[PDB]
């Protein structure tokens, strides 16, 4: 009778302070804290801080974020009062934070505009907007054969050593031109994600865009393979945070996670200590989740909300270039195309390592300039019918005049799509390299140097016929008259121009 | 009275409830979370009786800021959406929502998510061919009017953009209504797909019910079951006939995989709920046509790590009237939309269906396809010039078929820029009869390579 | 010549499928491994 | 050698040779064909596929499997026949003729039948 009341009031009764009974491999137990929330973030003494998965009626299981060997039976546990959320503000750009936002640069604390949740909804369907805008990579062969536009979510996916670091730390650079305007809606803001790198990995990344001045608007969130699985679950969420942010405040932001099977290596480590019955291999169900939660915040909001816009370059490391992986799969189901780098390319020199066939862009094309579109417009076949037509005539007896065109065309214009690294190219100069090679004027220079006489034209190009590239980044369009002034300038040169092999390329 | 929150894990909320109020399955309870940003309404579904009054519930929404204690208060209903001819033009969620107008459909009638599938007895099976125009399907996979059909496939082989051509070239020229359930699909691709049936008016003749993968759990698998209810009223009650979209149904079961795992439910073969195959016919056997009123449904069915014998694209095979499995071999040879004619089937290949000349074209290709299966090991290593002379010949009209079933999609023109074209079924039977007779093994392979029809094929023949 | 052009082909061809059908048979022995302990611990978590 | 005799282990063990050298030269005549072996394993093919069908034998308790009744082979005969057919003599004979005969004379009865 009375018992119901009585303890009916023990419940309404309820700085308050839990205590840790048990504790192990990053997961924490922690009776108490009966008005804690889900996925709330809580300080233990030692200023770890943990994300309350579960809250079961007695005690609350919490995943340890940092260093979980300074966590034992005892110890007093206390509210932090936010969801598990991040700093965020312009603060953050320049800047090496640790997945909690916490520096580690060993520059001073970050003067941060408000707090982010990191388990904000993306936004819906009515929030968007056609991605209508390009990104330019800076790398002839995404540019040119898959654009990547505002809003886009491209993968990158290949093997260990592949190039693919390369080709986001080369996207984050060629977009100092854009800063230099500074105009919001051409400034492209940067949030390099490192997940389960190397340290020395994650400095070498800060030194590159440092030397490129792409740090005064980068963030790096760090999670370096000595980290806890805690903080390589969550760099891609507090990345993907700063960058929302950005987001819907109007800016575009550009967030790179490098590399996203890291992230499900230590969600799986952390699913498996929490003792989740795993499935195919080994990794939970929300796996998929996990990523698909975090891609598809990466949209192009509509001019409602600001016109806002982010990116994603998320990087997946295929094992054995096997893309039909779980992981892989996953990701590919997840983004709107993928940039698969091929080991077997980047190994004979092919650099990056595009695969041509493979490789696609679903969302591209309405966001790629006119100019490149009409350039590059035939590229993409043409170099995947070259491949299949190099694998052909390897073993066959003879070769017919149009086979051999064929043959020579691709070449020159692989040869071409070729460029080296921290060496992004202005979209303009893009578009006259690729109108070097699709229009024919490279037929006439040997393959060995056709990376020198394009690298040599466009110097040429910037030194003393500038109108061309001020036309094409003006009116986004290679019109007539220019592409007129433009064969006469590479008619011009190729008469000065010095070949290796001493023949004339004219 | 209500009830308190008692544990929490993730998107599954144990409740407590008085030992006299503890609500019926599938009933709907609604909890506060009051925290900031993350403030809202909390939807939870109940999926279990835990005994002690206790009952295990599904977030709609995700819990995240929800706190032990919190009242929930059971609506004694579960979840409903709203129904009638208003719902066709607009944009909704799992729980009826509509997301352009947020207000709207707060007055119309709503339905139940949760229904028993027509009785038996209301069943009659359908054989009637649906003619998209595709090549491919035509002949070798006939669709059928008011059946069951599934696009199959791996990442990445084209199982949207067929969603999207068949909705070109059956939902465009539809007499009746039009249903599309996203059930964890891009966003952007639900807005692409909104956009575009704008832009080609179809709009107003369809309804789409999203729920996309950002989403929980719960309203990742209780989607299909609104968007299936709102077809299911369009199909009893108006007299319409509703074509139903799914984009994709694996999302749904995977989604069920990951509540199972958090409903503490022992993991099955490879990790999916144990009641997999309960809860896929569940949701299946309401997608079917009764007698009198036809549903036409069409359901992207993702098969993880290319695998098809994984057990949800397994379970999902035994429900369709019609099959068309996407095939990374064939995607990787750019023959869009990349159909294996060997693995996708329908129940209407029939002679007494489809006629004779149908039935034997489909045959004898099928027949010229197994072979150059069964020979391409051998010319993986040594290539055609090994073979006997009649295998040779069967090669090659082999090859010339396979790059024939393929087709210049009227959804490829945003890829391609190429516009498309569509074949009567008469034309790629005729077309089919005498590539397996040999009248075009003497024209280039590339001759048959997305052209869609024999006035192409002769045209691209010469251009080459 | 062509003979020998061929048969170099050939063995290109087999060297090829010999990588894929060990990267295969790699895949299906980390998934036979996998598979087994899922079924252990899920009779060990069971009992 | 030490138990069966010295001819029946040498009998038994030259058929298993013969089998493995056929197991191992099945994969390349599913796909060079039979025409690019050695005329040394293709001597050995033609013996092997004949071994294996000698290897067949119609026994009583399966009447119902093939209609024809049973056969018994004494273990002599079986060691003569193998020690024939893995050193040649039956080359000559086609190799449906040693499926399901149980026996020399079978064999020979097979054989005219054909
Ligand atoms: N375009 C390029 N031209 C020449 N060298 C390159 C190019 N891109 C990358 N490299 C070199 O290739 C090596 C691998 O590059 P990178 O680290 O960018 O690949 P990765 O995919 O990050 O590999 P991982 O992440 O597995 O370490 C580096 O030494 C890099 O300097
Ligand atoms: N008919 C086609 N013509 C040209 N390109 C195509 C065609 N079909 C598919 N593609 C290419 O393949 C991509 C796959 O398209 P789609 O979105 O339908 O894939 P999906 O297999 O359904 O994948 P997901 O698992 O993400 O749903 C397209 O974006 C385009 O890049
Ligand atoms: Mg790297
Ligand atoms: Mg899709």
């Amino acid at each position: 009778a009375d018992i119901e009341g009585a303890i009916e009031d023990y419940v309404s009764s309820f700085e308050e302070i839990g205590t840790v009974i048990d504790a192990g491999d990053g997961i924490a137990h922690v009776e108490g804290l009966p008005s804690v929330m889900t996925q709330e973030l809580l300080e233990f003494p030692g200023g770890v801080l943990g994300v309350a998965l579960n809250l079961d009626e007695h005690s609350v299981g919490a995943v340890i974020l940092g260093e979980f060997e300074k966590i034992e039976e005892g110890q007093q546990v206390k509210r932090t009062g936010e969801v598990l959320s991040v700093p965020v503000g312009d603060a953050f750009l320049g800047r090496v934070v640790n997945p909690l936002g916490q520096p580690i640069d060993g520059q001073g604390d970050i003067a941060a505009e408000t707090r982010r949740a990191l388990e904000l909804q993306a936004p819906s369907v009515v929030q968007r907007q056609s991605v209508s805008e390009p990104l330019q990579t800076g790398i002839k062969a995404i540019d040119a054969m898959t654009p990547i536009g505002r809003g886009q979510r491209q993968l990158i996916i290949g093997d260990r050593k592949t190039g693919k670091t390369a080709v986001c730390v080369d996207t984050i650079l060629n977009q100092r031109e854009a800063w230099l305007t500074g105009d919001p809606k051409q400034q492209v803001r940067c949030v390099y994600v490192a997940i389960g790198q190397k340290g020395t990995t994650i400095a070498s990344v800060k030194r590159a865009l440092e030397e490129g001045g792409a740090m005064e608007y980068t963030t790096i969130v760090a999670a370096p393979a000595s980290d806890a699985a805690g903080f390589k679950w969550l760099a891609p969420y507090t990345g993907s945070a700063i960058g929302q942010h950005w987001m819907y405040n109007g800016k575009h932001v550009l967030i790179v996670f490098d590399d996203l099977s890291k992230q499900a290596d230590a969600y799986r480590a952390i699913s498996l200590l929490l003792r989740r019955p795993p499935g195919r291999e080994a990794f939970p169900g929300d796996v998929f989740y996990l990523h698909s939660r975090l891609l598809e915040r990466c949209a192009k909001l509509s001019d409602e909300l600001g016109g806002g816009s982010m990116t994603g370059l998320p990087i997946i490391e295929t094992k054995a270039n096997d893309i039909s992986a779980f992981i892989p799969t996953n990701v590919i189901s997840i983004t709107d195309g993928q940039c698969f780098l091929e080991s077997d390319l980047f190994n004979q020199g092919v650099r990056p390592a595009i695969n041509v066939g493979v490789s696609v862009s679903r969302v591209g094309g309405a966001a790629q300039i006119k100019a490149m579109k009409e350039v590059a417009g035939s590229l993409r076949l043409d170099l995947s019918q070259y491949r299949e037509l190099e694998a052909f005539a390897a073993f066959a007896s003879d070769l017919d005049a149009a086979s051999k065109a064929q043959l020579d065309r691709g070449a020159r214009l692989v040869e071409l799509l070729k460029q080296p690294q921290y060496s992004p190219l202005a979209v303009e100069e893009q578009v006259v390299a690729i109108f070097l090679g699709t229009q024919g004027h490279l037929d006439s220079v040997p393959v060995e140097d056709v990376q020198r006489f394009e690298s040599e034209l466009l110097e040429h190009v910037k030194a003393s016929h500038s109108d061309i590239f001020d036309g094409i980044r003006e009116t986004k369009k290679l019109s007539e008259e220019a592409e007129e002034k433009l064969v006469s300038v590479i008619n011009e040169f190729k008469k000065g121009f010095q070949a290796s092999d001493g023949s004339s390329v004219v | 009275t209500a009830g308190r929150v008692v544990r929490i894990t993730g998107p599954v909320v144990d409740v407590e409830f008085p030992r006299g109020s503890v609500p019926e399955l599938f009933n709907a309870l609604h909890a506060e979370i009051t925290f900031g940003a993350l403030a809202k309404t909390l939807t939870l579904e109940v999926a279990q009786h835990l005994g002690d009054s206790l009952v295990r519930c599904i977030s709609m929404q995700p819990t995240d800021g929800l706190v032990r204690g919190v009242e929930v208060t059971d609506t004694g209903a579960s979840i409903s959406v709203p129904v009638g001819d208003g719902v066709k033009g607009h944009v909704f969620n799992a729980l009826g929502d509509c997301l352009d107008d947020p207000g709207y459909g707060k007055d119309f009638e709503h339905w139940s998510i949760h229904r028993k599938p027509p009785a038996f007895s209301d069943l009659e099976p359908r054989t009637e061919m649906l003619e998209t125009g595709l090549k491919v399907v035509d002949l070798l996979t006939p669709y059928v009017r008011g059946g069951k059909i599934a696009l199959f496939g791996g990442a990445g082989v084209g199982k949207t953009v067929l969603i999207q051509e068949m909705i070109n070239r059956i939902a465009r020229n539809f007499g009746g209504t039009s249903v599309f359930a996203g059930v964890g699909e891009r966003t952007r691709e639900g807005n692409d797909l909104w956009v575009e049936l704008a832009d080609a008016n179809v709009l107003k003749d369809t309804a789409l019910v999203f729920g996309q993968m950002d989403e929980p759990p719960g309203t990742r698998m209780r989607v299909a079951l609104s968007a299936l209810t709102m077809a299911e009223f369009f199909r009893d009650e108006q007299g319409q006939d509703v074509l139903l979209f799914i984009d994709n149904i694996f999302r749904f079961t995977q989604a069920g995989s990951e509540v199972s795992t958090l409903l503490g439910r022992m993991p099955s073969a490879v990790g999916y709920q144990p009641t997999l195959a309960d809860e896929m016919g569940e949701l299946q056997e309401r997608i079917t046509s009764t007698r009198g009123r036809s549903i036409t449904s069409m359901q992207a069915v993702y098969v993880p790590a290319d695998d098809y014998t994984d057990p949800a694209p397994a379970t999902t095979f035994a429900h369709l009237d019609a099959t068309t499995e996407l095939s990374r071999a064939v995607f990787s040879k750019g023959i869009f939309p990349a159909v294996d004619p060997l693995a996708s089937s329908s129940t209407i290949l029939d002679p007494a269906i489809v006629g004779d000349e149908h039935y034997r074209v489909a045959q004898e290709v099928i027949r010229i396809l197994q072979r150059y299966k069964d020979l391409q090991d051998i010319i993986a290593i040594l290539g055609i010039d090994e073979l006997s002379e009649e295998d040779k010949q069967l090669v090659n009209r082999a090859r010339r078929i396979e790059r024939f079933l393929s087709q210049n999609m009227m959804a490829a023109e945003q890829f391609t820029g190429q516009p498309g074209s569509t074949v009567p079924l008469k034309e790629t039977i005729e077309a089919f009869d005498k590539l397996t007779k040999g009248e075009f093994d003497h024209l280039p392979e590339q001759a048959f390579f997305l052209i869609g029809g024999l006035d192409d094929l002769a045209k691209k023949a010469e251009s080459l | 010549a062509s003979r020998r052009r061929a048969m170099k082909s050939a063995t290109d061809n087999a060297d090829d499928l010999i990588k894929a059908l060990t990267l295969a048979a790699n895949r299906e022995r980390q998934a036979q491994i996998t598979q087994e302990i899922s079924e252990i611990v899920g009779g060990a978590n069971a009992l």
